[PDB]
């Protein structure tokens, strides 16, 4: 899970 | 259950400021991203700018930049988006949404928030009944409702028996008077065997003059 | 900035009828997302990443394109489709979103059920007399609805408003409002909304006595 402005991963 | 739960409608004159809430709940609030979107009437929808909670900023769409400021409390689940020299072209509904992952649509939204800008003054509505009689029947149905008069600014929200009647309800756009007050109508059609048994209440709330006003629609005697 | 445009603004269809919408980028993404939004309501995702229908999203909807050109369909509108559609980017900030298209439904003529309200006496106490009219679940839109007072018609007097067309029936609904002062409202009898339409085979009259 790629957060969508920032890019951050989130499993 | 993810809900994104909005702070009510506002009015502020030209040059002021806004700050709108956006409470989350029914997930992690830090491992998801809160952004705001606005509908205005010249436009469909404008990406204002938005927030991923790890990492202490916001970012923002050049447009708003220097005008805007996005913020978020942790420990509440709270966004919000605060809005500085306010002008006609900010009178918008302002939703809050979620970021969940980037190969996916903003999955939930907030209910949207209405901000209106204007020097006029705030005025609560009167509430008057459109009471049911022998002329609002039609094949064994009655209408009935509720006349919501000379309110400034929008919105006025009606519910019919706090939300337990919904099937029927025509609660039709404001039309702006005269005098620069809005007015609508709320209306309903039912059995017309059961007038005498059911009760029928329309529930008006204006939350820029914090009026709430419960009117209990009876037969014409 | 990209620039989303979709074509076309607003269309209107039977149900069971096939809809198309494009959404056009000014310049390449990767994909585009498609929001529904219902009237008085926030938007709510359809279709991610240009294929892929939102959760709850029944198979009647698809999405297909590449580059800078993308289409919604709808290949069986239903009346709860009414709602304005939007595609949106986010392969380049500013996030952008399509202007909206408008869909609303075509159905068979329906006549309104009409109904008329008497001012309040709470409102007379006040100093003004609305009388409302209501026009009940009626297709196509356009209704004539005109107020006559003790036989005279009024003109300057009134406003009316119309509903968005209603989800399960798409019919609309029209509050047609006279505005008098409790002085002029007791200086006439008969109160008569009359209206005309496609669906009524001559004018249908709905009026009342005052204090009566």
């Amino acid at each position: 899970r790629k957060l969508p402005f920032s890019k951050r991963e989130v499993p | 259950e993810v809900q994104l739960v909005q702070s009510g409608a506002e009015v502020k004159k030209p040059g002021a400021s806004v700050k709108v809430s956006c409470k989350a709940s029914g997930y992690k609030f830090t491992d998801s991203e809160m952004h705001w979107v606005r509908q205005a009437p010249g436009q469909g929808l404008e990406w204002i700018g938005g927030v991923d909670p790890e990492t202490e900023g916001a970012a923002y769409n050049q447009k708003f930049k220097g005008r805007a400021t996005i913020t978020r409390d942790t420990s509440t689940s709270t966004a919000y988006l605060e809005l500085s020299s306010l002008r006609s072209e900010d009178t918008a509904v302002y939703y809050c949404t979620r970021g969940y992952d980037y190969d996916y649509a903003l999955d939930y939204w907030g209910q949207g928030t209405l901000v209106t800008v204007s020097s006029a003054s705030t005025k609560g509505p009167s509430v008057f009944p459109l009471a049911p009689s022998s002329k609002s029947t039609s094949g064994g149905t009655a209408a009935l409702g509720c006349l919501v008069k000379d309110y400034f600014p929008e919105p006025v929200t009606v519910s019919w028996n706090s939300g337990a009647l919904t099937s029927g309800v025509h609660t039709f756009p404001a039309v702006l008077q005269s005098s620069g007050l809005y007015s609508l109508s709320s209306v309903v059609t039912v059995p017309s065997s059961s007038l005498g048994t059911q009760t029928y209440i329309c529930n008006v709330n204006h939350k820029p003059s914090n009026t709430k006003v419960d009117k209990k629609v009876e037969p014409k005697s | 900035d990209i620039q989303m445009t979709q074509s076309p603004s607003s269309l209107s269809a039977s149900v069971g009828d096939r809809v198309t919408i494009t959404c056009r980028a000014s310049s390449s993404v990767e994909f585009i997302h498609w929001y529904q939004q219902k009237p008085g309501k926030a938007p709510k995702p359809l279709i991610s990443a240009t294929s892929n229908l939102a959760s709850g999203v029944p198979s009647r909807f698809s999405g297909s394109g590449s580059g800078t050109d993308f289409t919604l369909t709808i290949s069986s509108l239903q009346p709860e489709d009414f709602a304005t559609y939007y595609c949106q980017q986010w392969s380049s900030a500013p996030w952008t979103f399509g202007q909206g298209t408008k869909v609303e439904i075509k159905r068979t003529v329906a006549a309104p059920s009409v109904f008329i309200f008497p001012p309040s006496d709470e409102q007379l106490k006040s100093g003004t007399a609305s009388v409302v009219c209501l026009l009940n679940n009626f297709y196509p839109r356009e209704a004539k609805v005109q107020w006559k007072v003790d036989n005279a018609l009024q003109s300057g007097n009134s406003q009316e408003s119309v509903t968005e067309q209603d989800s399960k029936d798409s019919t609309y609904s029209l509050s047609s409002t006279l505005t008098l002062s409790k002085a002029d409202y007791e200086k006439h009898k008969v109160y008569a909304c009359e209206v005309t339409h496609q669906g009524l085979s001559s004018p249908v009259t709905k009026s009342f006595n005052r204090g009566e």
